[PDB]
């Protein structure tokens, strides 16, 4: 009945230095819906962050999208997810 | 359009 | 290849991150009731077209959505009693909507869940309620006997919901029925002694897509993993698919992608 988040991080386009992009962190398949999702650039929370409304699937598990505009350069992007099923916060690093 | 008023459970 | 209108309502009793009410046409969100706003709000430009004929659309939906929020607070309190729970954090969820298929047949559903498990749902075809357990049989009672209200729901699911869905599809056809071409990129991960070939497929719409790694042209699933199909903020989708491939054997593997945006399927190698 408690279910842990399945999480995924990605850019809208494959990165390019100086070319503006959108960084996303997406969580799904979790329960209860309380969840905290923080976009990190080099470990520091990003500013100007947006988050979608809370919806769920036909199996009742919740979904949440979190994103922010950003300009890549050769600087690290990650996502910190906290949830009742996660005893420690879990960081999802974006590669490429 | 949302559904109208609901009844007690 | 059908279309649907879908509402998703979520109520939590002890607080968090704190009511939620979202409306979709074909997984495009078009309205939401911001439990902060206490207003049912537009989420896309095309839904304002409802205002010429129905200038009261936003007030009516707001009053109803507010009504549902108050009802859900009551529901959460009653279910604590039904399940005799002194009281922790609990969840009540409601999903309902209709489906209009391409053959002009239709379907609909109307379902409630307590703490993420089914609680009760309406069977439109028998006009009775399916309780998931013996506490829900309390609810099955009152509701099985409310013949008139049960018919409002059948009418809503079979007619009212379909009529709005058909209005919405015309209102928002330019974005609801668009296609965006997948963007397929193959990368290669480790030099040091097998390689993982990654196929990134992004920027596609609608959501439905067929991605497979092939080997000498044939679909291949050994040592093949895949990501979530996840939404970009511009309403487009993203995912990936990987395969572990062999020394000296890279050229046998291609990432095969089929989608409405591709008149012909694409096959991408490293």
């Amino acid at each position: 009945t408690q279910k842990a988040p399945s999480v995924q991080v990605y850019f809208r386009h494959p990165a390019e230095k100086g070319k503006e992009n959108t960084f996303h962190c997406y969580a799904e398949s979790f329960h209860p819906p309380k969840i905290n999702i923080t976009l990190l650039k080099n470990g520091i929370p990003m500013e100007n962050v947006q988050q979608s409304d809370l919806s769920f699937k036909k199996d009742w598990t919740f979904e949440r999208l979190v994103y922010a505009k950003v300009i890549p350069d050769g600087a690290e992007f990650a996502c910190k997810v906290e949830h009742i099923t996660l005893p420690q916060p879990m960081i999802y690093k974006l590669d490429q | 359009h949302v559904y109208g008023p609901l009844k007690p459970i | 290849s059908s279309h649907s209108m879908r509402y998703f309502v979520t109520s939590v009793s002890e607080p968090g991150q704190p009511f939620s009410y979202v409306g979709y046409v074909d997984d495009q969100e078009f309205v939401s009731y911001n439990a902060s706003t206490r207003r049912y709000l537009p989420k896309v430009p095309w839904i304002s077209k409802v205002e010429k004929n129905d200038p009261d659309y936003w007030e009516r939906n707001t009053l109803y959505a507010q009504g549902h929020e108050r009802s859900f607070r009551d529901h959460l309190a009653t279910l604590a009693e039904y399940y005799n729970q002194s009281g922790g954090l609990h969840t009540f969820q409601w999903m309902y909507g209709c489906e209009l298929r391409n053959d002009w047949s239709k379907g609909g559903y109307y379902q409630y869940a307590y703490d993420g498990r089914d609680y009760i749902s309406l069977d439109k075809d028998t006009l009775t309620w399916m309780a998931a357990d013996v506490p829900a049989q309390n609810t099955k009672r009152k509701w099985d006997a409310d013949f008139r209200d049960n018919e409002y729901k059948k009418t809503y699911l079979e007619e009212t919901c379909i009529e709005w869905l058909q209005r919405y599809l015309n209102y928002g056809k330019e974005t609801l029925l668009r296609t965006e071409v997948p963007e397929v990129k193959v990368t290669r991960k480790e030099d040091y002694g097998m390689e993982t070939l990654i196929c990134r497929v992004g920027g596609f719409y609608p959501k439905d897509i067929d991605i497979d790694w092939t080997r000498d042209g044939e679909v291949w699933l050994q040592d093949v993993f895949h990501g979530l199909v996840s939404p970009n903020s511009d309403g487009t989708y993203y995912t990936w698919r990987s395969v572990k491939v062999d020394p000296k054997e890279r050229e046998r593997y291609k990432c095969h992608v089929e989608h409405d945006g591709l008149p012909n399927p694409v096959d991408v190698a490293w």
